[PDB]
């Protein structure tokens, strides 16, 4: 048998399954997870896949800081994954415009507030939730020339040429962040 | 789409992209500039990955960039909320919820024990202790 | 101990003070009212087999109280593959010459079974370890009973994360490394034979032997303890046996 290599996270508003390497041949894998000083909890038991969601254990605490390893069989073989800090690093989803009304001379474009995989109470938790304040959205829109807008909610206020088309694009951000600081562009949107 | 003469017709996005399907060119006599059309086209052109309806067990799918995120009922996990969770009741996930000794079987559900010094509780799954000193209890603290 | 705290009296039940001639030997844990775990290299320079004693329900070394009971140890177990001035096989089962009594400064730690041992106690973060050892490298032992808290590693980790040395013992199948690598926290030698104990679910479990490592609390150094769970069948073999002439034996491992 030989060790899994390769443990990469693939997290996505918080929906996290930790890949690794090779295809096991007459080898199963056990995963475990953990923080720096809590127990260390089993996962995807003798699974033969080279992955497993993890998204159920870090949604308990986004921001703590995870420690996985992948167990081989035919004490046991095994590989540590890089540490992973799921409300540092996880990937922001392409956001989608909701709406855009325009009243005279400026139009208000709405980004929808997506869920993430965040558990509470009964429900999942928007980026927005979690995020707070941390969250901004960027507007790169333009006439028929490229303009910029930035908001720390979900709305954008600005300024339009009456008889004149648009077409809108967004982005999420968070500023503080060092790695997967922004999301891709949103579908363009035109009015 | 293009059909007799519409092509005469001025680009527009309503027509030709949302009440049909339309090609990179037709977007780009729309958008004009490269860099537009390229931003509209890598999400118009992306295709619903969600189509394939992937998210099992009451899961609800959402559609990515290139690929797709399931959200699970409470009772399921994994990529496409394939795992559940009620059926994961063996000994080396959490001690099988045993508070001591765990037995897994083969034909037969995982059953709990106790060490010497205590009993199995009713709940199939407690220990209590049947001496005025258990080992591992400290008295002064209980 | 470094980097410890005092163990409230009566935290510490199951620690046994272990001395020869009436002078501190070292640790150990009481498992039964009759039997005692220790560490093998603790009588590697035992001359005088008759004059052991074990103390249970010790805290204070330098005030004397009514719950501390004393007992001959009637027979030192070895296992037969365990080497004087070596580190594998750390391991020493005693017998108490009589019944020490249960009470609530003196409670057994439990034997775990093996599988348990392995797969869901081998996996809790935190133990605690414990004894009148040296509070710092190479310095003066307790009066105090100490006590502290360590983290578990997998070996392969402990390799990894070690100093690599010149004729460094390997670490076995038969020992495991907890503690810190940045001179902080660990036991010593004067702790050695002393519990490394496992609480989970409302029970504490012994889970290792304070054995062996490169001083005390060095930089880029862990702890290294007796893996009792490799033991179970062991001492359950030996202690369901008959006494035997002579204090010291030597049973077969496995
Ligand atoms: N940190 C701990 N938790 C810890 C440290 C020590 C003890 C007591 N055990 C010993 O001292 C044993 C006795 C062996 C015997 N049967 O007589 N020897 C050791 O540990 C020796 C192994 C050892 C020999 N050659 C080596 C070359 C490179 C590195 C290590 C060694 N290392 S040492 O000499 O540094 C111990 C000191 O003096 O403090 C308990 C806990
Ligand atoms: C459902 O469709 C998606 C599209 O990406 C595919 O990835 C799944 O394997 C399929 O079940
Ligand atoms: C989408 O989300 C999942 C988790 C379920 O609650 C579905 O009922 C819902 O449509
Ligand atoms: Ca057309
Ligand atoms: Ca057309
Ligand atoms: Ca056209
Ligand atoms: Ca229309
Ligand atoms: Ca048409
Ligand atoms: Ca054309
Ligand atoms: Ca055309
Ligand atoms: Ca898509
Ligand atoms: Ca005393």
């Amino acid at each position: 048998t030989v060790a899994a290599y390769n443990l990469t996270w693939k997290s996505t508003n918080f929906k996290t399954i930790l890949e690794w390497e090779p295809k096991p041949v007459n080898q199963v894998y056990t995963v475990q997870i953990s923080t720096k000083s809590g127990d260390w909890k089993s996962k995807c038991f003798y699974t033969t896949d080279t992955e497993c969601d993890l998204t159920d254990e870090i949604v308990k605490d986004v921001k703590q800081t995870y420690l996985a390893r992948v167990f081989s069989y035919p004490e046991p073989l095994y590989e540590n994954s890089p540490e992973f800090t799921p409300y540092l690093e996880t990937n922001l989803g392409q956001p989608t415009i909701q709406s855009f009304e325009q009243v005279g001379t400026k139009v208000n474009v709405t980004v929808e507030d997506e869920r993430t995989l965040v558990r509470r109470n009964n429900t999942f938790l928007s980026l927005r939730d979690v995020f707070g304040k941390d969250l901004i959205y960027t507007l790169y829109y333009w006439k028929s020339g490229k303009k910029t807008a930035k908001t720390n909610t979900n709305e954008f206020l600005i300024d339009v040429d009456k008889g004149e088309n648009y077409c809108f694009s967004v982005q999420a951000v968070i500023p503080s962040r060092t790695v997967n600081r922004k999301s891709t562009d949103s579908p363009v949107e035109c009015m | 789409a293009n059909a007799f003469l519409e092509e005469l017709r001025p680009g527009s996005l309503e027509r030709e992209c949302k009440e049909e399907q339309c090609s990179f060119e037709e977007a780009r006599e729309i958008f004009k500039d490269a860099e537009r059309t390229k931003l509209f086209w890598i999400s118009y052109s992306d295709g619903d990955q969600c189509a394939s309806s992937p998210c099992q067990n009451g899961g609800s799918c959402k559609d990515q960039l290139q690929s797709y995120i399931c959200f699970c009922l409470p009772a399921f996990e994994g990529r496409n909320c394939e795992t559940h969770k009620d059926d994961q009741l063996i000994c080396v996930n959490e001690n099988g919820g045993c508070e001591q000794y765990c037995s897994d079987h083969t034909g037969t559900k995982r059953s709990c024990r106790c060490h010497e010094g205590y009993s199995l509780l009713a709940d199939g799954v407690s220990c209590t202790p049947t001496v005025e000193y258990p080992c591992g209890k400290i008295p002064i603290l209980e | 101990i470094v980097g410890g705290k005092v163990c409230p009296k009566g935290e510490c039940p199951w620690q046994v003070l272990l001395l020869v001639n009436g002078a501190q030997l070292c640790g150990g844990t009481l498992i039964n009212t009759i039997w005692v775990v220790s560490a093998a290299h603790c009588f590697d320079k035992i001359k005088n087999w008759r004059n052991l004693i074990a103390v249970l329900g010790e805290h204070d070394l330098s005030e004397h109280d009514g719950d501390e009971q004393s007992r001959r140890v009637a027979q030192v177990i070895i296992p037969s593959t365990y080497v004087p001035g070596t580190t594998n096989h750390d391991i020493a089962l005693l017998r108490l010459h009589q019944p020490v009594v249960l009470t609530d400064h003196v409670v057994p730690l439990c034997l775990p079974e093996r599988t348990f041992s392995e797969r869901t106690l081998a996996f809790v973060r935190f133990s605690l370890v414990s004894g009148w050892g040296q509070l710092l490298d190479r310095g003066a032992t307790a009066l105090e009973l100490m006590v502290l808290n360590v983290p578990r590693l997998m070996t392969q980790d402990c390799l990894q994360q070690s100093r690599k040395v010149g004729d460094s013992p390997n670490i076995t199948e038969y020992m495991f490394c907890a503690g810190y690598s940045d001179g902080s926290k660990d036991s010593c030698k004067g702790d050695s034979g002393g519990p490394h104990a496992t609480h989970y679910r409302g029970t504490w479990y012994l889970t290792g032997i304070v054995s062996w490592g490169q001083g005390c609390a060095t930089v880029g150094h862990f702890g290294v303890y007796t893996r009792v769970s490799q033991y179970i069948e062991w001492l359950q073999k030996l202690m369901r046996s008959e006494p035997r002439p002579g204090v010291l034996l030597r049973a077969p491992f496995p």
